[PDB]
């Protein structure tokens, strides 16, 4: 089947191709509507492959040095093996000596296509987490948050390196433990130091960063005192805090501390940074954070140079190997606009919430502490991708959490899309489920080897290895192979993701729609002219729908919604693996009534009926929905009566079913309870339904069969 | 008494074996008797020459030396609900004012006529106190009277660490908590610094006080509003504390420089908004951020006559810490140069005083480690005013035209004094802008106006009446040497930091040649009036002393100490320094003050300062005001090492002897009976040291025999020799 | 929205208790002490006064005058209760002894208790006229 | 000139 390898192939490699199946010529290379890439997840989980405590093995031609694969040619009489990259013949390394065919290294075996090595050479360094905390907020907005990374302490490896640095007016960086004092530096929030300047400032461990086994005790005791900004807040002010240099020194301390290699810089923040650098607003009340609409107008002084301040930085802490979360919980916008670039070069968090004294909050926090089978940290530091080509194919760039090596090669094209010009990235933090978007071109069988280098939390080094071979066109049939191994879901979203891209970097959507179009005339079935005719191969269907949610989608219809929830969105996109992705375009959602079991139905308005329980799952949202009658029965108080043990099953099915979801994934999604008539109803139905599908399909069928 | 001349070299032992005692301004029985009190207010003529011709004719200075905060027995306090002063020059009505018309007064100042307010008349206390305290009124004040703050500032260096003095200083506030001057208002805060400035926060809702630190040495700034000056009432416990823990945070540090300068600018900033004083703790030469000074080299009994400041820095902070009414103390206890003759401008013009520690160290030098104990004992526990100044009046045709001590002089005689205290010293100097021939009688007053410890504002006034002369041997029969001495003292210091050593010691040699060389062309051997027979005994004791001497091995910051203590020290103990008094004590008796009921106190008579005096039978005392050296004679007598020393044998008396033990002998019970009653004279309790033996590598104690000769000074006689060669060239 | 506060006896306008920290206090110092001295038995038991970027706060009780000084923007409404707790509480430790003083700022130790209270006003966490007048 | 007060 052509979609239990889609699946088994996700499962097994996760990476995901738009086209299973590429252009063998140059006259269909050139013409290929989506182009070639795939959705890759470099660290997917799976049945327990056996670690490789190897020596990777790898080619010996100074250029390729490729590694080991199943797509190498071998020859168990000669001890040698021919690279299928550069056809080098190579001669089996010693340890490699008693390799026979009845019991040969696991890299060869087809099921060991994407494996992962474990380098034990060097010590490993130890973790490194630097909370950065706000103090400007209310009391129990605070002992929230003092209690939340109290708790993130307990939970920290015994050789971790910790470190603390507090801030409001001025930014203090704590020196841990020192004994019946307690001291800490402080420093004027109003302007950016260097590192060096840091470094001379200030003066294995540090006086600031200390195993955790032996300064925990008096962090938690520290983070249990810790207290408001000392400063008043004078009527008709914001507090003045200086967020731009609270993280522009935590990032300059571990730079000249402990350069290239694991840390996590996380900061809490519970307003805007009011005192730049970095400065996203003034301390003025009376006047109101920037909007998308104020924006537009230009009418927001802080934006652009605020913005580049953050981007300086996330490029300084890529740079230097670091990671940075921006953990942001406050009634009123937070400034993610201008520091979203932190968390995204980065392998960054960012979490977004009303306040850090919600279930909300406190939950998806000790989920970034979420550990594997052996009590280990589901994160990496440091990735570096790197990714080899069969001489044929090249390299555009990738769209996702990174930043560019900036390495050449032959594999770079001219053509770049997203951070490219690379076939290097590195990717200072990472989990099982960071997901990045590699587009490629072309200029049987094609192959492209994925190499991924990092820093494993327990502190081993690992290099985790995927190999993938994909068909090469038969000429004779050509278009006929290629249009079937078709991914219209890998497609939209690997679409979705350079639209995206486009938009943060600013009509897109006027992109969006030639491509739908060409689309449809080069594997769509019809009569010139004549609309109805038009359809599409099981293989296509839903590729137009799915482009109809994402042009309407807070994706790129950014009003409507404030420049950070924008933000917010976005980040989590870029980032997530298929599925999840698939779930953001278009919401799924679910029915509930006495007419049978849950059942999932269409968006549309249609799907709304009065005796009936919805479950629209958002990727950020799970919302239970009320018709007017069951919402009725409800407000009667029916469900009480032991005479309606079947009004309760009904009524708690959905929720049983949101709590189970409601845990796996990561940010938390927000919760909803509303009704017919609820003013949270409003969400349900601005995503269900130019217009709506229907006259979509029209207008675009209207348009498959006329000019070319 | 007497009007006799006196030939200088026959005597040869013209001093006194009693204290001398002040001149007494000619002067009706009546007046004399309210007079001020010469210890608090006194001038060097106390017979004012009647014109300017005749005040140089004469070539003794004209000026003034006053005590003003000194400690008083019993201070009247006026709280008249106005305070009865002249309508033209202002002049607290006094003593020696005229009264006529019974309901109207003549102002002793600026002769204008006053009506006496309906508020015997001159019985009122105002009139029969010439040292009186006035309660100051509501006009008198630019902002609600300024609480107590004490802001203390340790320098934690690596050097700073190992003289341990931090340990002490921190026992004594400790020791000293309760009675630190001040109502419920008072306020106290903490700053230590090396190469950063280390702030101290004391909240009672934390656990700790917490240690913040400022780093940008060129961009000071206050870490936190509140809490780093906290209210001692309220938080004792937390400060007690932070005393008991500083001394123990820095023992393995690896600090070498000391941003002063920097420290001061936030020790600054902090206090700025109240004012108060501010007790600055440095132990070497400020090497980081500015306020940097660079290395010296100390000279040796070698070079010659070749003092100023390096950089103006810490003048012009000082300025600002005194328009803030804040006041800079600076205690030093360095063991190589600092640069005092620039660091003590931080001190002089905030009025503040600078204590200085040669050498300190906690376990190498017993000596000024105890001295300290007692300085801090004192400069803890005295009174002292706040955001104060004074001002100086003296009679129409006299005019003050330069001042001495440690005080911010605004426009003419608005001396601001930041911090006052009960041991300051000042001087002026007087001349005649016009002719006295009007009246026959000049009266100075001043006035001392602050906050008490306890918020209330109040004037402190002195007032002093003269008489007017027209003759020189007028002139000279009321001089007082002391005053002149001291008075030049003062003059020579600033005739050093504006010229030279040279010119300063000169001048002090010509004041005596040209004095009694005027002397004689108005009247064989040197003859002088019997007031000036001491005249050229201190002036050579002037020049031997540390201020001015120049064939030792004196080290600069030495020096500059010696002029800073000229400077700031009252007449009294500027002579005890300057001239130790030298008593002979292995055989006290009994024509002491047995007086005081049952103690009777000895009263062995003073000799003067040479070894001629000594004697290896026996041991000697030397009263230097501060301290106090036993010096014991080889050969001496067994009796008196057993029964007052507590030894068998001249050879196991114990290098360094910090004091004499209390033992049961009537030998012991003298010698502690005539020391107790010295230091009774005294608030700054003196050390004593009988380390003095013939070979303890301590007998500095002949440095102060300042009538023999050495390889690089004249003897008494020497000297004496040398003037009356130039009295009659 | 800053700070003044002076506390002063109505007939001779003899002050009594008074807080103030700059890190100007000049000219505003003597306005105080103007209004002071004209205030009597016929004047305003509750005021306002407005002298351009300031705004002046007092009201009298027992022959006392609580003074206040701030920004013409500080909350008119919390100016009054800062003084209405100041009164409070200077009536019932020293309201008895005022008429019988006659040194300046004779409770100074009530400094205190002006600042613990001042800054519960200065942390968000009648009659009007213009003071150049009555002066 | 709180002393002078003139
Ligand atoms: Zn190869
Ligand atoms: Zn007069």
């Amino acid at each position: 089947t052509y979609l239990e390898f889609i699946q088994q192939n996700e499962e097994r490699d996760g990476v995901r191709f738009s086209w299973n199946v590429w252009p063998s010529s140059r006259l269909e290379a050139t013409r290929m509507v989506v182009p070639v890439a795939a959705l890759f997840t470099p660290l997917k989980e799976r049945p327990d492959l056996p670690p490789i405590q190897y020596e990777p093995v790898l080619c010996s031609r100074t250029t390729c040095r490729a590694v080991l694969n199943p797509l190498c040619q071998v020859d168990y009489r000669a001890k040698l093996w021919a690279c299928n990259f550069c056809y080098q013949r190579n001669q089996f390394p010693p340890s490699y000596a008693g390799i026979s065919e009845l019991n040969q290294p696991a890299e060869l075996l087809p099921q060991f296509s994407s494996i992962e090595y474990v380098v034990l050479r060097g010590p490993q360094m130890p973790l490194i987490f630097l909370y950065v905390v706000d103090t400007c907020m209310e009391d129990e907005d605070l002992q929230a948050l003092k209690e939340s990374m109290q708790m993130s302490l307990s939970l920290l490896p015994p050789t971790a390196l910790v470190g603390l640095i507090t801030f409001g007016r001025m930014v203090q960086v704590h020196e841990l433990g020192c004994e019946g004092i307690s001291k800490s530096y402080v420093f004027r929030g109003t302007k950016d130091l260097s590192a060096k300047q840091l470094q001379e400032m200030l003066g294995p461990s540090n006086r600031f960063l200390q195993p955790v086994q032996k300064i925990d005790m008096n962090l938690t005791d520290l983070l249990g005192e810790l207290q408001r900004d000392p400063w008043p807040v004078p009527q008709g002010k914001r507090p003045l805090r200086s967020s731009g240099v609270a993280l522009s020194i935590a990032v300059g301390l571990l730079e000249c501390t402990f350069p290239n290699t694991g840390a996590r810089i996380m900061m809490f923040i519970g307003g805007p940074a009011t005192q730049g650098p970095g400065m996203v607003v003034g301390d003025e009340l009376k006047t109101p954070i920037r909007s998308w609409h104020d924006i537009d107008k230009d009418n927001a002084k802080y934006v652009k140079k605020g913005t580049k301040h953050f981007e300086a930085l996330a490029n300084r802490a890529a740079t230097t190997g670091h990671v940075i979360d921006i953990y942001a919980c406050a009634l009123d916008q937070t400034g993610l606009l201008e520091m979203k670039c932190c968390p995204n070069l980065t392998g960054g968090y960012m979490v977004m919430g009303d306040s850090f004294n919600t279930s909300l909050f406190k939950q998806t926090f000790q989920r970034v502490f979420t550990k594997d089978m052996h009590g280990q940290f589901k994160m990496g530091f440091g990735g570096t991708l790197e990714i080899k080509t069969s001489r044929e194919i090249k390299i555009s760039g990738a769209i996702g959490p990174c930043v560019s090596l900036n390495s050449k090669g032959p594999c770079v094209s001219e053509n770049e899309i997203g951070t490219g010009g690379t076939c290097q990235w590195k990717i200072c933090g990472l989990s099982p489920t960071t997901t990045l978007a590699i587009y490629f071109e072309v200029v049987g069988r094609g192959a492209i080897q994925f190499v991924t280098q990092y820093q494993h939390s327990s502190g081993q080094r690992r290099i985790r290895v995927t190999t993938i071979a994909r068909n090469w066109a038969d000429a004779q049939t050509q278009i006929q192979n290629i249009a079937a191994s078709f991914d219209q879901e890998a497609a939209a979203i690997l679409m979705a993701r350079l639209a995206i891209y486009r938009a943060e970097t600013e009509d897109v959507l006027r992109w969006l729609d030639r491509q739908l179009i060409r689309l449809c005339q080069k594997f769509g079935e019809y009569h010139k002219d004549d609309p109805s005719s038009f359809r599409f191969s099981e293989t296509f269907s839903l590729y137009p729908q799915f482009m109809f949610h994402l042009r309407r989608s807070s994706f790129l219809q950014v009003f409507n919604n404030s420049p950070d929830e924008s933000s917010y969105y976005r980040h989590h996109f870029m980032r997530q693996d298929l599925t999840q992705s698939l779930i953001m375009i278009q919401p799924i959602l679910y029915a509930y009534s006495f007419s049978g079991p849950p059942e999932p139905v269409l968006l549309d308005s249609s799907s709304i009926l009065a005796d009936r329980i919805l479950l629209m799952d958002t990727f950020f949202q799970i919302l239970i929905y009320h018709g007017e009658t069951i919402a009725q029965w409800r407000k009667s108080g029916y469900q009480d009566m032991p005479e309606y043990e079947n009004f309760r099953h009904l009524l708690q099915a959905p929720v049983d079913d949101a709590q189970e979801i409601l845990h796996s994934r990561f940010p938390m999604p927000r919760y909803i309870d509303t009704e017919h008539g609820g003013s949270q109803a409003r969400f349900l139905l601005s995503k269900v339904n130019d217009v709506s599908l229907q006259v979509f399909m029209d207008h675009l069928k209207k348009l498959a069969v006329s000019s070319a | 008494e007497g009007l006799r001349v006196v030939n200088l070299l026959q005597e040869r032992n013209m001093l006194p074996s009693t204290p001398l005692k002040p001149p007494v301004p000619n002067l009706h029985e009546d007046i004399q008797k309210l007079n001020c009190n010469p210890e608090l207010f006194r001038c060097t003529l106390t017979s004012i020459p009647q014109t300017q011709a005749l005040l140089n004719k004469a070539k003794l200075p004209l000026g003034l030396l006053l005590h003003p905060f000194k400690d008083l027995v019993q201070l009247p306090v006026v709280t008249s609900s106005t305070i009865v002063r002249c309508r033209s020059c202002r002049t607290y009505i006094n003593p020696f004012v005229s009264f006529l018309d019974q309901r109207r007064w003549k102002c002793n100042l600026c002769y204008r006529v006053n009506d006496v307010p309906e508020e015997e008349p001159h019985r009122r206390p105002e009139v029969q106190n010439a040292t009186i305290e006035f309660m100051a009124p509501s006009e008198y004040m630019l902002r609600p009277p300024q609480p107590p703050v004490y802001l203390f500032v340790f320098d934690v260096s690596h050097n700073a660490v190992e003289t341990g003095y931090l340990n002490s200083v921190c026992q004594s506030l400790l020791d000293n908590l309760d009675l630190l001057p001040g109502n419920t208002r008072t306020k106290i805060g903490f700053i230590t610094f090396d190469s950063t400035i280390h702030f101290y926060g004391l909240q009672e809702s934390l656990s700790q006080p917490q240690m913040l630190i400022v780093s940008d040495i060129e961009d000071v700034f206050i870490p936190m509003p509140e809490n780093l000056l906290v209210n001692l009432n309220e938080s004792k416990e937390l400060v007690q504390d932070l005393l008991k823990t500083l001394p123990q945070m820095f023992t393995k540090t690896l600090e070498t420089q000391s941003a002063l300068g920097p420290a001061l600018q936030a020790a600054f900033k902090l206090m700025s908004p109240t004012g108060g004083r501010m007790s600055v703790f440095q132990t070497q030469l400020p090497t980081l951020g500015v306020g940097a000074l660079k290395p010296r080299e100390e000279p040796n009994h070698r070079s010659s006559a070749k003092m100023t400041p390096s950089t103006d820095f810490y003048k012009k902070l000082a300025l600002d810490c005194s328009g803030q009414q804040v006041a800079v103390d600076l205690f030093l206890l360095s063991g190589q140069y600092s640069d005092l003759a620039s660091l003590g401008c931080i001190s002089r013009y905030s009025a503040g005083s600078v204590y200085y520690y040669p050498s300190y160290h906690h376990q190498h030098n017993p000596v000024q480690v105890q001295k300290l104990q007692k300085e801090l004992q004192r400069y803890l526990t005295r009174k002292i005013g706040f955001e104060a100044v004074m001002r100086i009046r003296c009679t129409k045709g006299l005019s003050i035209h330069t001042f001495h001590g440690n005080f911010f002089v605004r426009s003419t005689d608005l001396l601001s004094l930041p911090n006052v205290n009960p041991d300051a010293g000042y001087a002026v100097q007087m001349s005649v802008e016009e002719s006295l021939t009007d009246t026959q009688l000049v009266s100075f007053q001043s006035a001392l106006l602050y906050t008490s410890s306890k918020g209330e504002r109040r004037i402190r006034v002195h007032t002093l009446c003269l008489p007017v002369v027209s003759t020189l041997n007028d002139v000279f029969l009321g001089a007082d040497v002391q005053a002149i001495s001291g008075l030049l003292a003062n003059m020579a210091v600033d005739r050093s930091m504006t010229a030279s050593l040279s010119d300063a010691r000169d001048a002090l040699v010509n004041a005596v040649i040209d004095s009694l060389s005027a002397y004689r062309s108005s009247v064989p051997g040197l003859m002088v009036p019997f007031s000036l027979r001491l005249f050229p005994l201190f002036v050579l004791a002037l020049l031997k002393q540390k201020s001015f001497q120049t064939g030792t091995n004196a080290r600069l910051d030495e020096r500059i100490f010696a002029m800073c203590q000229v400077k700031n020290q009252p007449l009294v103990y500027l002579m005890l320094t300057t001239h130790p008094s030298l008593y002979r004590v292995d055989n006290l008796s009994d024509e002491g003050a047995l007086n005081i009921s049952d103690r009777t106190i000895p009263q062995p008579p003073i000799l003067q300062l040479s070894v001629e005096k000594l004697s290896r039978d026996g041991a000697f005392l030397m009263d230097a005001g501060s301290v106090l050296m036993l010096w014991v004679g080889k050969n001496c007598t067994q009796n008196f090492l057993s029964q007052v020393l507590g030894v068998q044998n001249y050879a196991s008396i114990p290098q360094p002897m910090t004091d004499l033990p209390e033992l049961d002998t009537p030998e012991s019970a003298r010698i502690i009976a005539f020391i107790s009653w010295l230091r009774e004279q005294r608030p700054f309790f003196p050390i004593l040291y009988v380390i003095a033996d013939e070979s303890p590598m301590k007998a500095n104690f002949l440095q102060n025999m300042i009538e023999d000769r050495t390889e690089s000074a004249l003897s008494y006689y020497e000297f004496l020799l040398h003037i009356q060669q130039q009295v009659n060239k | 929205m800053v700070l003044l506060t002076m506390i002063a006896r109505v007939a001779d306008g003899l002050p009594l208790a008074a807080s103030m920290q700059e890190d100007d206090l000049q000219q505003y110092q003597s306005q105080a002490k103007q209004l002071f001295r004209k205030l009597n038995e016929q004047s305003p038991t509750r005021c306002t006064l407005e002298a351009g970027a300031m705004t002046f706060h007092y009201i009298i009780e027992q022959g006392v005058c609580y003074l206040v000084l701030c920004e013409a923007a500080f909350p008119k409404k919390l100016a009054f209760a800062y003084l209405e707790d100041l009164h409070s509480e200077f009536d019932e430790q020293h309201g008895k002894k005022v008429p019988t003083v006659s040194r300046p700022y004779s409770f100074i130790e009530f400094d205190t208790f002006i600042q613990k209270t001042k800054k519960l006003y200065i942390d968000s966490r009648i009659m009007v006229a213009n003071i150049e007048e009555v002066l | 000139a709180c002393e002078e007060e003139n």
